[PDB]
Protein backbone atom coordinates (compact mmCIF):
# COMPACT_ATOMS: atom_id res chain seq x y z
CA UNK A 1 0.00 0.00 0.00
CA UNK A 2 2.57 2.64 1.00
CA UNK A 3 4.57 4.07 -1.92
CA UNK A 4 8.62 2.49 -1.80
CA UNK A 5 11.09 5.26 -0.14
CA UNK A 6 12.74 5.69 -4.06
CA UNK A 7 12.14 4.02 -7.81
CA UNK A 8 16.31 3.58 -8.13
CA UNK A 9 16.73 -0.39 -7.76
CA UNK A 10 20.39 -2.11 -7.61
CA UNK A 11 21.91 -5.07 -9.66
CA UNK A 12 25.38 -6.88 -8.65
CA UNK A 13 27.39 -9.56 -9.88
CA UNK A 14 29.57 -11.59 -7.86
CA UNK A 15 32.27 -13.42 -10.04
CA UNK A 16 35.71 -14.84 -9.77
CA UNK A 17 39.17 -14.39 -11.74
CA UNK A 18 41.06 -17.71 -12.00
CA UNK A 19 44.44 -16.86 -10.98
CA UNK A 20 47.95 -18.88 -10.96
CA UNK A 21 47.57 -17.89 -7.08
CA UNK A 22 44.06 -18.59 -6.44
CA UNK A 23 43.12 -21.40 -8.91
CA UNK A 24 39.51 -21.25 -7.68
CA UNK A 25 39.66 -17.25 -7.98
CA UNK A 26 39.76 -14.16 -6.99
CA UNK A 27 36.20 -12.87 -5.85
CA UNK A 28 35.18 -9.20 -7.31
CA UNK A 29 31.88 -7.46 -6.85
CA UNK A 30 30.49 -4.66 -9.32
CA UNK A 31 26.94 -3.39 -9.81
CA UNK A 32 24.92 -1.23 -11.93
CA UNK A 33 21.51 0.86 -10.76
CA UNK A 34 18.37 1.52 -12.90
CA UNK A 35 15.75 4.09 -12.25
CA UNK A 36 12.22 2.70 -12.48
CA UNK A 37 9.50 4.86 -14.00
CA UNK A 38 6.52 6.59 -12.04
CA UNK A 39 4.08 4.71 -13.98
CA UNK A 40 4.58 1.97 -12.17
CA UNK A 41 3.39 3.15 -8.56
CA UNK A 42 1.39 6.15 -9.51
CA UNK A 43 -1.65 7.03 -11.72
CA UNK A 44 -3.19 10.10 -12.54
CA UNK A 45 -6.12 11.33 -9.96
CA UNK A 46 -8.03 13.96 -9.16
CA UNK A 47 -6.52 17.41 -7.14
CA UNK A 48 -7.84 18.54 -4.14
CA UNK A 49 -7.46 22.41 -3.23
CA UNK A 50 -6.57 22.36 -0.03
CA UNK B 1 74.99 -53.39 -15.21
CA UNK B 2 71.05 -51.97 -13.90
CA UNK B 3 71.09 -50.25 -11.28
CA UNK B 4 68.63 -47.58 -11.75
CA UNK B 5 66.03 -50.01 -10.19
CA UNK B 6 68.35 -51.48 -7.41
CA UNK B 7 69.39 -48.51 -5.46
CA UNK B 8 68.94 -45.25 -4.24
CA UNK B 9 70.94 -42.45 -5.14
CA UNK B 10 71.79 -38.86 -4.63
CA UNK B 11 73.61 -35.94 -6.68
CA UNK B 12 73.12 -37.94 -9.44
CA UNK B 13 74.88 -36.52 -12.54
CA UNK B 14 72.97 -35.49 -15.95
CA UNK B 15 73.54 -38.44 -17.86
CA UNK B 16 72.22 -40.94 -15.14
CA UNK B 17 68.52 -39.62 -15.10
CA UNK B 18 68.39 -39.95 -18.60
CA UNK B 19 65.88 -42.69 -19.91
CA UNK B 20 67.76 -45.90 -20.22
CA UNK B 21 66.45 -48.01 -23.41
CA UNK B 22 64.21 -50.27 -22.07
CA UNK B 23 63.04 -47.44 -19.50
CA UNK B 24 60.19 -44.86 -20.73
CA UNK B 25 58.92 -41.90 -18.93
CA UNK B 26 55.63 -41.63 -18.45
CA UNK B 27 54.57 -38.83 -16.06
CA UNK B 28 56.28 -35.84 -14.96
CA UNK B 29 55.16 -32.78 -12.19
CA UNK B 30 56.62 -29.15 -11.98
CA UNK B 31 57.35 -27.64 -8.91
CA UNK B 32 57.52 -30.95 -6.51
CA UNK B 33 59.31 -29.16 -3.67
CA UNK B 34 61.40 -31.95 -1.84
CA UNK B 35 61.11 -31.90 2.06
CA UNK B 36 62.53 -34.55 4.50
CA UNK B 37 65.31 -32.24 3.69
CA UNK B 38 64.68 -28.72 4.63
CA UNK B 39 66.64 -26.83 1.57
CA UNK B 40 63.05 -25.79 0.66
CA UNK B 41 64.21 -25.56 -2.85
CA UNK B 42 61.64 -26.79 -5.56
CA UNK B 43 62.10 -29.22 -8.45
CA UNK B 44 60.86 -31.60 -11.09
CA UNK B 45 59.37 -34.94 -10.21
CA UNK B 46 59.22 -37.83 -12.73
CA UNK B 47 57.71 -41.22 -12.75
CA UNK B 48 59.80 -43.55 -15.19
CA UNK B 49 59.43 -47.19 -16.21
CA UNK B 50 62.49 -48.55 -13.84
CA UNK B 51 62.70 -46.03 -10.93
CA UNK B 52 61.30 -42.31 -9.73
CA UNK B 53 63.57 -39.31 -10.30
CA UNK B 54 63.79 -36.02 -8.87
CA UNK B 55 65.92 -32.66 -10.21
CA UNK B 56 65.83 -29.23 -8.51
CA UNK B 57 64.86 -27.52 -12.13
CA UNK B 58 66.97 -24.70 -10.69
CA UNK B 59 70.36 -26.04 -9.59
CA UNK B 60 69.42 -29.55 -11.47
CA UNK B 61 72.71 -30.87 -9.84
CA UNK B 62 70.81 -32.18 -6.84
CA UNK B 63 68.50 -34.23 -7.12
CA UNK B 64 67.42 -37.82 -6.56
CA UNK B 65 66.90 -41.55 -7.69
CA UNK B 66 64.81 -44.35 -6.27
CA UNK B 67 64.40 -47.96 -7.33
CA UNK B 68 61.11 -49.42 -7.21
CA UNK B 69 62.83 -52.83 -6.35
CA UNK B 70 63.79 -50.81 -3.23
CA UNK B 71 60.66 -48.58 -1.89
CA UNK B 72 58.48 -50.19 1.04
CA UNK B 73 55.41 -48.03 1.10
CA UNK B 74 54.34 -45.24 -0.71
CA UNK B 75 51.75 -43.09 0.60
CA UNK B 76 50.04 -39.62 -0.33
CA UNK B 77 48.50 -37.20 2.10
CA UNK B 78 45.40 -34.89 1.41
CA UNK B 79 45.58 -31.75 3.71
CA UNK B 80 46.35 -27.91 3.93
CA UNK B 81 42.30 -26.92 3.49
CA UNK B 82 40.44 -24.36 2.66
CA UNK B 83 43.21 -21.42 3.59
CA UNK B 84 43.84 -22.99 -0.16
CA UNK B 85 42.93 -25.59 -2.74
CA UNK B 86 43.25 -29.60 -1.53
CA UNK B 87 47.40 -29.89 -1.71
CA UNK B 88 48.44 -33.26 -1.80
CA UNK B 89 52.36 -35.01 -0.44
CA UNK B 90 54.12 -38.13 -1.62
CA UNK B 91 55.90 -40.04 1.55
CA UNK B 92 58.40 -42.61 -0.04
CA UNK B 93 59.84 -45.49 2.15
CA UNK B 94 62.80 -47.18 0.67
CA UNK B 95 65.45 -49.46 2.39
CA UNK B 96 68.45 -50.49 0.10
CA UNK B 97 70.80 -53.19 1.32
CA UNK B 98 69.61 -52.31 4.88
CA UNK B 99 69.79 -48.56 5.05
CA UNK B 100 65.84 -46.79 5.70
CA UNK B 101 65.45 -43.86 3.73
CA UNK B 102 62.36 -41.26 3.50
CA UNK B 103 61.56 -38.54 0.79
CA UNK B 104 58.90 -35.97 1.32
CA UNK B 105 57.73 -34.52 -2.31
CA UNK B 106 55.00 -31.62 -1.49
CA UNK B 107 53.32 -30.15 -4.57
CA UNK B 108 53.37 -26.47 -3.99
CA UNK B 109 50.67 -25.56 -7.16
CA UNK B 110 47.37 -26.93 -5.76
CA UNK B 111 46.47 -26.96 -9.49
CA UNK B 112 48.02 -30.75 -10.76
CA UNK B 113 48.62 -33.52 -8.43
CA UNK B 114 47.24 -36.12 -10.66
CA UNK B 115 50.73 -37.23 -10.76
CA UNK B 116 51.25 -39.14 -7.14
CA UNK B 117 48.47 -41.60 -8.39
CA UNK B 118 49.94 -42.92 -11.49
CA UNK B 119 52.97 -43.23 -10.05
CA UNK B 120 51.19 -46.06 -6.86
CA UNK B 121 49.72 -47.59 -10.40
CA UNK B 122 53.34 -48.15 -12.11
CA UNK B 123 54.39 -49.19 -8.47
CA UNK B 124 52.01 -52.80 -8.35
CA UNK B 125 53.05 -53.20 -12.35
CA UNK B 126 56.53 -53.40 -11.37
CA UNK B 127 56.14 -55.95 -8.30
CA UNK B 128 53.31 -58.09 -10.24
CA UNK B 129 56.07 -58.54 -13.18
CA UNK B 130 59.23 -60.11 -11.35
CA UNK B 131 59.38 -63.34 -13.74
CA UNK B 132 60.63 -60.53 -16.28
CA UNK B 133 63.56 -59.17 -15.16
CA UNK B 134 64.84 -61.79 -11.74
CA UNK B 135 65.98 -65.35 -10.87
CA UNK B 136 63.91 -67.98 -9.06
CA UNK B 137 63.85 -70.85 -8.18
CA UNK B 138 61.18 -73.88 -8.38
CA UNK B 139 58.69 -71.49 -8.56
CA UNK B 140 55.01 -72.75 -9.91
CA UNK B 141 55.44 -71.89 -13.77
CA UNK B 142 54.21 -75.85 -15.47
CA UNK B 143 50.95 -76.14 -15.93
CA UNK B 144 49.59 -79.39 -16.60
CA UNK B 145 52.34 -80.16 -18.54
CA UNK B 146 53.18 -76.79 -20.42
CA UNK B 147 54.48 -73.56 -19.42
CA UNK B 148 52.27 -70.84 -18.11
CA UNK B 149 53.40 -67.80 -19.97
CA UNK B 150 53.95 -63.95 -18.48
CA UNK B 151 52.12 -61.31 -20.71
CA UNK B 152 54.69 -60.75 -23.27
CA UNK B 153 56.26 -63.77 -24.17
CA UNK B 154 55.92 -66.50 -26.37
CA UNK B 155 58.06 -69.76 -26.66
CA UNK B 156 60.84 -70.53 -29.54
CA UNK B 157 62.06 -73.81 -29.29
CA UNK B 158 60.40 -76.50 -27.24
CA UNK B 159 63.19 -79.52 -26.30
CA UNK B 160 62.50 -82.62 -24.52
CA UNK B 161 65.16 -84.46 -22.41
CA UNK B 162 67.33 -82.18 -21.55
CA UNK B 163 69.54 -82.87 -18.64
CA UNK B 164 70.65 -80.59 -15.31
CA UNK B 165 74.62 -80.71 -14.35
CA UNK B 166 74.12 -79.30 -10.61
CA UNK B 167 71.90 -82.68 -9.40
CA UNK B 168 72.27 -86.42 -9.31
CA UNK B 169 68.87 -88.33 -10.54
CA UNK B 170 66.13 -86.29 -10.99
CA UNK B 171 67.45 -84.59 -14.21
CA UNK B 172 66.00 -84.88 -17.41
CA UNK B 173 63.36 -82.50 -17.93
CA UNK B 174 62.11 -79.89 -20.74
CA UNK B 175 63.58 -76.53 -21.88
CA UNK B 176 61.85 -74.32 -22.71
CA UNK B 177 63.24 -71.12 -24.80
CA UNK B 178 61.29 -67.71 -25.05
CA UNK B 179 62.13 -63.78 -25.72
CA UNK B 180 62.17 -62.84 -22.34
CA UNK B 181 63.88 -65.35 -20.11
CA UNK B 182 64.66 -69.29 -20.30
CA UNK B 183 63.82 -71.87 -18.58
CA UNK B 184 64.00 -75.70 -17.63
CA UNK B 185 61.24 -77.94 -15.51
CA UNK B 186 62.09 -81.03 -14.45
CA UNK B 187 59.74 -83.70 -16.37
CA UNK B 188 59.84 -85.84 -13.28
CA UNK B 189 57.99 -83.93 -9.53
CA UNK B 190 58.01 -80.60 -11.74
CA UNK B 191 59.06 -78.56 -9.53
CA UNK B 192 62.49 -78.62 -9.68
CA UNK B 193 62.54 -75.60 -12.05
CA UNK B 194 64.71 -72.51 -12.86
CA UNK B 195 63.58 -69.46 -14.19
CA UNK B 196 66.46 -67.82 -16.18
CA UNK B 197 65.95 -64.25 -17.28
CA UNK B 198 68.34 -62.76 -20.29
CA UNK B 199 68.94 -59.58 -18.09
CA UNK B 200 70.31 -61.85 -15.55
CA UNK B 201 72.45 -63.72 -18.10
CA UNK B 202 75.69 -62.83 -18.22
CA UNK B 203 77.49 -64.77 -21.52
CA UNK B 204 75.90 -67.90 -22.30
CA UNK B 205 79.10 -70.57 -23.65
CA UNK B 206 80.29 -74.07 -23.40
CA UNK B 207 82.96 -76.11 -21.46
CA UNK B 208 77.13 -78.67 -21.76
CA UNK B 209 75.43 -75.14 -21.79
CA UNK B 210 76.98 -73.04 -19.33
CA UNK B 211 75.30 -70.11 -18.40
CA UNK B 212 76.83 -67.55 -16.09
CA UNK B 213 74.89 -64.69 -13.68
CA UNK B 214 75.27 -60.77 -13.85
CA UNK B 215 77.03 -60.38 -10.66
CA UNK B 216 73.48 -60.11 -8.69
CA UNK B 217 72.07 -63.52 -8.44
CA UNK B 218 75.91 -64.63 -7.72
CA UNK B 219 77.72 -66.71 -9.58
CA UNK B 220 75.15 -69.06 -10.48
CA UNK B 221 76.49 -71.16 -13.07
CA UNK B 222 73.86 -73.49 -15.13
CA UNK B 223 75.07 -76.51 -16.97
CA UNK B 224 72.76 -78.68 -18.78
CA UNK B 225 73.54 -81.38 -21.56
CA UNK B 226 71.06 -82.70 -24.35
CA UNK B 227 71.27 -85.13 -27.26
CA UNK B 228 73.86 -85.12 -29.94
CA UNK B 229 75.88 -82.08 -30.03
CA UNK B 230 73.83 -80.33 -33.23
CA UNK B 231 70.91 -79.42 -31.70
CA UNK B 232 73.19 -78.44 -29.39
CA UNK B 233 75.29 -75.71 -30.99
CA UNK B 234 71.87 -75.20 -32.53
CA UNK B 235 70.48 -73.91 -29.42
CA UNK B 236 73.81 -72.24 -28.32
CA UNK B 237 73.47 -70.05 -31.09
CA UNK B 238 69.87 -69.46 -31.53
CA UNK B 239 70.03 -68.25 -27.60
CA UNK B 240 72.84 -65.76 -27.85
CA UNK B 241 71.09 -64.42 -30.98
CA UNK B 242 68.01 -63.51 -28.90
CA UNK B 243 70.25 -63.03 -26.10
CA UNK B 244 71.68 -60.03 -28.09
CA UNK B 245 68.23 -59.18 -30.24
CA UNK B 246 66.71 -58.62 -26.29
CA UNK B 247 69.82 -56.43 -24.68
CA UNK B 248 69.58 -53.88 -27.90
CA UNK B 249 66.55 -52.59 -25.96
CA UNK B 250 65.22 -54.01 -23.11
CA UNK B 251 61.72 -54.75 -21.72
CA UNK B 252 61.37 -54.87 -18.21
CA UNK B 253 57.61 -56.32 -18.31
CA UNK B 254 56.06 -53.01 -16.77
CA UNK B 255 52.34 -52.56 -18.34
CA UNK B 256 50.85 -49.66 -17.90
CA UNK B 257 78.69 -36.27 -0.23
CA UNK B 258 76.77 -35.84 2.85
CA UNK B 259 73.30 -36.24 0.79
CA UNK B 260 72.12 -39.25 2.18
CA UNK B 261 72.61 -38.32 5.77
CA UNK B 262 69.73 -35.49 5.80
CA UNK B 263 66.65 -38.72 4.33
CA UNK B 264 67.16 -41.28 6.92
CA UNK B 265 64.20 -42.76 8.00
CA UNK B 266 65.50 -43.43 11.74
CA UNK B 267 66.62 -40.06 12.42
CA UNK B 268 70.76 -40.51 12.49
CA UNK B 269 70.81 -44.15 12.20
CA UNK B 270 72.11 -46.20 9.17
CA UNK B 271 72.50 -49.42 11.09
CA UNK B 272 71.42 -52.36 12.42
CA UNK B 273 73.41 -54.02 15.54
CA UNK B 274 73.67 -58.13 15.77
CA UNK B 275 70.18 -59.33 16.44
CA UNK B 276 70.37 -61.04 19.23
CA UNK B 277 68.46 -63.68 21.88
CA UNK B 278 66.82 -61.73 24.98
CA UNK B 279 66.39 -63.73 27.87
CA UNK B 280 64.05 -61.06 28.84
CA UNK B 281 61.00 -61.06 26.18
CA UNK B 282 61.71 -64.18 24.74
CA UNK B 283 62.43 -62.77 21.27
CA UNK B 284 64.67 -61.96 18.80
CA UNK B 285 65.86 -58.72 19.76
CA UNK B 286 68.64 -56.04 18.34
CA UNK B 287 71.75 -55.70 20.55
CA UNK B 288 71.25 -53.35 23.27
CA UNK B 289 73.86 -50.37 22.59
CA UNK B 290 76.75 -50.02 25.61
CA UNK B 291 75.00 -50.35 28.93
CA UNK B 292 70.83 -49.71 28.04
CA UNK B 293 68.57 -52.57 29.27
CA UNK B 294 65.10 -53.35 28.47
CA UNK B 295 63.07 -52.14 31.63
CA UNK B 296 65.13 -49.19 31.15
CA UNK B 297 64.28 -47.99 27.53
CA UNK B 298 60.81 -48.83 28.19
CA UNK B 299 59.85 -46.41 30.64
CA UNK B 300 59.60 -42.90 30.37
Amino acid sequence: SYSPPELEGNAVVSYSRPTERNPDGIPRVSQCKFRLPLKLVCLPGQPSKT
Amino acid sequence: ALWEDRDVRFDVSSQQMKTRPGEVLIDCLDSVEDTKGNNGDRGRLLVTNLRIVWHSLALPRVNLSIGYNCILNITTRTANSKLRGQTEALYVLTKCNSTRFEFIFTNLVPGSPRLYTSLIAVHRAYETSKMYRDFKLRSALIQNKQLRLLPQENVYNKINGVWNLSSDQGNLGTFFITNVRIVWHANMNDSFNVSIPYLQIRSVKIRALVIESSQQSGGYVLGFKIDPVEKLQESVKEINSLHKVYSANPIFGVDYTDAFVAYFADGNKQQDREPVFSEELGLAIEKLKDGFTLQGLWEV
